[PDB]
């Protein structure tokens, strides 16, 4: 189920949005809210991000690997516009994904308020860790 | 049909990354403010380093003139 | 300088260059006697102003009536170049039998008036596709310009078959002929159709008795809107090539969708502001155009405007910016700033402003598709041929007329969605 | 023609969006840049006590030689 | 040296200002041209050798605004100090305070900005927001926010007009009262309340007018605000210093709400009449008739309390009135605090703008006062909150802006908190 | 600025907006002609002002009888949405039909005024609830401009069914399919009703021959006196919104009665005095109201008074002090200072001031009971029902109309006495 899972958490994500709009429908901060958000065991998530993404192992990934996990998983991998899933949670230096990103992304995107942040990119670390 | 689902999306879109932008906008105030406080911390220690090389400055010219008399 | 010079062909171009004609003696202040009370205008002496406009045509009741009309002074009487048999809506007698025999006093006349001048900067041909005289005739003369001078710009003002109704039964065969000997040799070609035109003076425009003259009146002003940017002053100055090269990125898809304001009702003259935002909602409406085709169907492929007027420049620039902001995906997206914007210094005749919108869009692409429909159709059932196979033609190169219009609208489609 | 003013509003509002968006990133990025800036300001804070330790051993040894 | 900076936002606040200026050029000599035929504190240099207010007359609706660029007045204010929204805050507190705040917050903050950079020695900042409306409620707020988290260390007098006993031009007033309370406690580190009533009975029945008006209100405030920074404009006697006004005045810096008076407010037609001793004025003085706001002299015990001396006062004679306040049995203060008194005397008389209902004497004295009286005030608003939040009224008009419900119960037990230390504070031992 | 857009709906709403512009017009000095001798006004070419004024109805001859009397020159000619056939008394074409092809040239026509202004603060509706072009048509346009601008205020100066008699037999039916399609998307409906205005026109003002242009001009001065604290100076000003707040606690009860002063006799406007607490003796008097229903035989869930001429604020204080001191339990208590004061610092046409009294209270529930009881009367006896349901409407839909108006009334009887 590879690509109708990427399918499945857009659309759930799609009627989540709804009912969130429903609520009000019907009645250093960054780092103060990433080191209380989820601590779990993610040595899990760091050894299998780095084993199925983590090449050359240098703090930094490109849109090259994600494009060829892209491919390998069967997916149409559109020539380009990986480039916008690799750029979305850029934040401080425009093409620049280090392992400490990875953290603040992750993180942001698992324990948060609402979400919709990117909604995006991190879906395929919910697939890595998925399988 | 598919046009007005996809137009109801773009507009849920938009409205999350309004709220994006004004998340950022206000943790930026946050680091205005951090960095106006830490930067007159910083100006302290300037300060702190200045007074002190008059105060060694001063510990050094009395000794030197007890040089001289305890001799 | 960078002179004009007026060919005319069948009774529509003849009846488009007298009215145009008119526009510019009436905008120059020039009467009807060819005073004033040089780049369109002779000199002459006595004081007269002849502009070196040539009618061509195989039927001389034409000749005769424009020649009746006002106005009629102005050309003068070597350049009309009389026929006697008309081709009778038969592009082979209009361009086989009597072209080979009128082809050479119409080049004695075009060299006359092209030595006339120093620098003949762009040509001027107003024509047909439908009727035989004006198809044939008309893409005859254009072939042979094109032959001896490689150099200038070749520009017409081409009226083609209408969508709900053919003018004459074989539209479709003179128009497809017209259009495959106009591709290569004709360097503009401004789109016109009697019918859009029909719906752009009934519209907004409280017109309900029109007539010819007033369609005439119309385009003409449209066509001295295109070009008044030349004789006259401007901050920002342009040509016939400077608009050739921001419209064409291939010497292929160089035919172009005309447009021009202001133009709103009388009676609701007044209860309307005039303002040049009001100018771009006003063009930049689907239903301003004069060809039977909304552009917002294909994408530009590019665009071009000229302003005639006083104003800013912070104008246009907001103009172009805003419109491609939100008609973007309605233009192509893989050239950038697709809109060229230029300014002539001077208002139009007792009105605040002027606006001429060019447009190399490929929306054309399904006119040229239901004129070679039309073809096919009377084409594979033989309808209506021995009127050209019987005139030293052949439907060899009718084949080879309609698979060039479908190669050039396999071009235009494949052009409009081509992104990188 | 519901439909082409709906993506109207839409490319307009993404895009302008999104401009705003990376300037705040770059204001955030001003962040990255001081808050080192200001670290080595701080390093330059502990030249306190140990210059004033300077001072004050120095002190230490002048007074004593002095009584 | 002292200069002091004004806001005037929402439209009291703005029409306060406008009289406010209107009475500071008259006093200085200045004419409405911005031409004069001292004035440091107020009045900056051009570099043409004419003056410009050092204030701002903030609003979302632009009506007044209009009003006073198009008025006499428009030769005296810079235009970058005159900022206007196209829409209000709808009375509520959300409408001000979260969604029109935020693109007016940042241009106000940017003209104050370049204006204390303008000026070289603030020395305190006057906040005039009529709380009853969402932008003097909201936009007030956040000004007086980002105007603490900006600047901070230097002093903030807020004379903030609460919705007023039970009369009220708006009846949305509880909620968009109480929820700027909250920021009114920290960010206006001296706040002295304005309400209507007392002002009211004053123009009624102290200058004889029988209808008193805005215009006149307002002119009444600038001269009382005017025998407040005559110590700093002109020379005294003995001057006072108003960072000693808030050592003086905030026992603690839980209770640093105050009120205030004035005297003598007589028409000319008893003024040539009376003897207006300096002794006689000193009763007036505390007189409750004469309150300024609505508290009770004997509901609260004074804590603190400044007097403005202002024209030919010999010192002996404000000497002696304060014995005789601290003799007599109808004064009372707190325990801890023995002597809670504090005067300036200073050698300006008032000065007389034309066409005022008020009177030139020898002798003014203006009161504030730091006592645990408007605990009342508090708790009077308190009543209209929870009679209008118990039955969730225009709530809808709150949360459909940005806005959660808690906070109008965290803002109502906020100034509870008030209320409690106000009465904790003055007891006995 | 604060943008109105003046949108008419059936030959009452056009009428009534036909004499609404010309006491405007009349106030701001403005001829029949459009000169000045844009609040509510557009700027045009030629030193005109045009009312953003759209008329739209079902039929013509309202609009041509609109055009005919004077001030007609105001509205320009594209604003006259023009419908041929008539929706005959019938909410079905009024709404369904007709509706279903006429919103989107009023569509059109409201992006054009809308765009035409910066920020459009508020809407104008004036319609009936009885005509089926009135009711259903403004009604759908109501849900329209409520689907595309959720962030306006939406307002209906609305007529009911008159209680005596009913004008059309189907006034039930088209009232409670109104209601039932005005609660959630209209914001402020300030209920009048023909009765009650000719009430107000005949017994304090000795009017023995009154007419329909009379009424108009009485409702027209309250409507110019609503607003009229928005473009005007003054002490303490409002607009919309603050009133809108002020006047609902609740999305619900946000249907407001409505009056205006000061209005007496003629013959005996010499022998009384004027004074504001005679402008409050006057409109506090029960009868003084626009609307089948004494507010007294109910309670006043909140209330705001807007001034216009330039007295004190003593007075607006002691005002609402002393009204609320004797009527407080004509008034609700549950919520405290209910009433709302403003000013607007200028006087009317040739008199000294001028006040208008708007009120949320709970005694327009027994209004909404009798259509309702009307309709039910009709509705299960089925009277006049294939009218309805012979066009794509069922009475489900006219049962969930009906049960919906008995929900709002049951939420506004118990606020009436809601009490802690
Ligand atoms: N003392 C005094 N008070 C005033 C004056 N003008 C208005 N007020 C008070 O201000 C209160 C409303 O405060 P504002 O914030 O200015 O109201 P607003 O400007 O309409 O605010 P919005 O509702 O957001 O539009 C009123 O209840 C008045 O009591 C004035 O000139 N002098
Ligand atoms: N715009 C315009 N078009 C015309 C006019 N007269 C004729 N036409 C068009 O021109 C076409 C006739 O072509 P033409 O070459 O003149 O006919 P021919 O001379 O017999 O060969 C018809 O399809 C008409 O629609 C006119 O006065 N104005
Ligand atoms: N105030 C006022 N009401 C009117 C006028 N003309 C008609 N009405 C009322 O409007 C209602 C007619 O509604 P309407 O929608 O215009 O009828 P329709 O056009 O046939 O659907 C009737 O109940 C009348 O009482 C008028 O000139 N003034
Ligand atoms: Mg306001």
């Amino acid at each position: 189920k590879p690509s109708v899972m990427g399918q499945t958490a857009n659309a759930s994500k799609n009627l989540k949005k709804t009912e969130k709009s429903s609520e009000e429908e019907i009645m250093n901060n960054n780092i103060s809210s990433a080191q209380i958000k989820d601590n779990n065991q993610s040595t899990t998530k760091d050894n299998n991000a780095n084993k199925k993404e983590g090449s050359e192992g240098k703090d930094y990934f490109t849109a090259k690997d994600v494009a060829i996990i892209l491919h390998d998983l069967g997916y149409v991998a559109t020539k380009a516009e990986i480039e916008q899933m690799i750029w979305e949670v850029d934040e401080n230096l425009d093409n620049k994904v280090n392992s400490y990103e990875f953290n603040l992304m992750y993180r942001r995107c698992r324990y948060d308020k609402t979400g919709l942040e990117p909604r995006n990119l991190y879906n395929l670390v919910q697939f890595l860790m998925y399988l | 049909d598919k046009v007005m689902i996809k137009f109801n999306e773009a507009q849920s879109i938009r409205k999350t990354y309004e709220q994006i932008v004004k998340r950022l906008k206000e943790e930026r105030v946050g680091y205005d403010n951090q960095l106006a406080a830490i930067e007159r911390s910083l100006k302290g220690k300037e300060h702190d380093f200045e007074e002190l090389l008059l105060l060694a400055h001063d510990a050094t010219h009395a000794k030197e003139l007890a040089a001289a008399e305890l001799k | 300088m960078r002179e004009i010079v007026h060919i005319q062909g069948g009774q529509c171009g003849n009846q488009i260059g007298a009215k145009f004609w008119e526009v510019i003696s009436d905008e120059h202040g020039i009467d009807p006697t060819g005073t004033y009370h040089n780049v369109y205008y002779n000199e002459a002496t006595g004081g007269r102003y002849v502009p070196r406009a040539i009618l061509m045509d195989l039927e001389p009741g034409t000749m005769d009536s424009v020649r009746a009309g006002p106005f009629g002074q102005l050309f003068r009487p070597d350049n009309f170049v009389f026929g006697q048999t008309g081709a009778g809506n038969n592009w082979a007698k209009g361009h086989y039998t009597e072209g080979a025999e009128l082809i050479d006093s119409v080049l004695d006349v075009v060299r006359k008036e092209a030595e006339g001048c120093d620098c003949l900067q762009g040509f001027q041909i107003t024509h047909s596709l439908g009727g035989g005289t004006g198809s044939g005739m008309g893409t005859l003369l254009i072939s042979k310009v094109r032959e001896e001078y490689p150099d200038r710009i070749m520009e017409t003002f081409s009226v083609v078959p209408s969508p709900k109704v053919s003018d004459t039964v074989v539209e479709p065969y003179n128009a497809t002929l017209s259009v495959h000997q106009l591709v290569e040799n004709a360097d503009e070609c401004m789109v016109i159709d009697n019918e859009a035109l029909y719906d752009i003076c009934f519209r907004t425009l409280k017109l309900t008795t029109p007539t010819y003259g007033d369609l005439n009146h119309l385009v003409s002003a449209a066509m001295s809107g295109v070009t008044c940017c030349l004789r006259f002053p401007g901050q920002l100055n342009s040509d016939l090539r400077k608009l050739a090269v921001n419209l064409i990125p291939f010497p292929r898809l160089h035919f172009f969708m005309i447009g021009f304001a202001p133009l709103t009702s009388r009676g609701s003259q007044q209860y309307r502001a005039l303002t040049v935002p009001e100018l771009t909602q006003q063009m930049f409406d689907a239903k301003n155009m004069m060809c039977a085709a909304d552009p917002r169907h294909g994408r530009y492929l590019t665009a071009s405007a000229l302003f005639r007027g006083r104003m800013s420049t912070k104008e246009v620039d907001e103009q172009m910016l805003n419109v491609q902001n939100k008609n973007s995906s309605y233009f192509v997206e893989w050239i950038p700033n697709n809109i060229k914007s230029s300014i002539c210094d001077i208002p139009p005749k007792g009105l605040k402003m002027a606006v001429t919108f060019v447009g190399n869009s490929t929306a054309i692409q399904e006119m040229f598709k239901r004129v070679a429909e039309q073809f096919t159709a009377m084409f594979r059932r033989k309808a209506f041929l021995h009127w050209y196979t019987g005139e030293g033609m052949d439907e060899m190169e009718f084949t080879e007329a309609e698979s060039n219009m479908n190669d050039l609208v396999s071009e235009y489609q494949q052009y409009q969605d081509a992104t990188a | 023609q519901k439909f082409n003013e709906a993506i109207a509003v839409n490319k307009q509002l993404r895009q302008q969006i999104d401009s705003l968006r990376r300037e705040r990133v770059i204001f955030d990025n001003l962040y990255k840049k001081l808050e080192k800036e200001l670290h080595e300001k701080r390093k330059q804070m502990a030249n306190i006590i140990e210059t004033a330790n300077t001072a004050y051993e120095e002190r230490d040894r002048a007074n004593d030689q002095i009584q | 040296m002292r200069e002091v900076i004004s806001i005037h936002v929402g439209q009291g606040g703005i029409q306060v200002g406008n009289a406010c200026w209107e009475l500071f050029c008259l006093e200085h000599g200045i004419q409405p041209d911005g031409q004069m035929p001292a004035f440091n504190t107020f009045f900056s240099e051009t570099g043409a050798g004419k003056h410009v207010p050092r204030a701002v007359f903030l609003d979302l609706e632009p009506t007044v605004i209009d009003e006073v660029r198009t008025g006499t007045y428009r030769q005296l204010f810079h235009p970058e100090q005159l900022i206007s929204g196209k829409e209000d805050a709808a009375n509520n507190f959300a409408r001000g305070h979260y969604t029109i705040g935020k693109e007016i917050v940042d241009l106000c903050l940017d003209r104050i900005r370049k204006l204390a950079d303008n000026c070289t020695g603030l020395q305190g900042f006057l906040v005039f927001n009529s709380v009853g409306g969402g932008t003097g409620s909201g936009l007030g707020s956040l000004l007086l926010e980002r105007l603490s988290v900006d600047y901070g260390k230097k002093s903030k007098l807020g004379f903030t007009i609460y919705p007023s006993p039970q009369v009220s031009t708006a009846v949305v007033e509880p909620y968009n009262s109480i929820l700027s309370t909250h920021s009114l406690l920290e960010h206006t580190d001296v706040a002295v309340m304005l309400d209507n009533e007392a002002i009211y009975d004053i123009c009624r029945r102290n200058l004889d007018i029988e209808r008193p008006t805005y215009t006149n209100l307002n002119r009444l405030i600038a001269q009382v605000i005017s025998s407040l920074t005559a110590s700093l404009r002109f020379d005294g006697a003995l001057n006072v210093d108003i960072t000693e006004f808030q050592t003086n005045l905030v026992p603690y810096p839980r209770i640093h709400f105050m009120l205030s008076s004035y005297a003598p407010i007589i028409s000319a037609e008893k003024a040539y009449h009376e003897q207006l001793s300096v002794a006689e004025i000193t009763n007036s003085a505390f007189e409750p008739a004469n309150m300024m706001a609505k508290c009770d002299p004997r509901h609260g015990k004074y804590m603190a309390c400044s007097m403005m001396y202002r024209g030919d006062v010999v010192p002996k004679d404000v000497n002696a009135s304060i014995a005789t306040i601290k003799t007599k049995r109808t004064i009372q203060f707190v325990d801890w605090c023995p002597t809670g008194f504090k005067v300036g005397i200073n050698y300006q008389p008032p000065t007389v703008v034309p066409g005022g209902d008020l009177a030139k004497v020898m002798r003014a004295v203006c009161m504030i006062s730091n006592s645990t009286a408007i605990a009342e005030v508090f708790s009077r608003l308190d009543h209209k909150f929870d009679l209008m939040y118990a039955k969730r009224a225009f709530v809808h008009w709150y949360v459909g802006e940005g806005m959660e419900e808690g906070e109008f119960s965290e803002a109502r037990e906020d100034l509870a908190a008030l209320e409690k230390d106000y009465e904790e504070v003055g007891i006995e031992t």
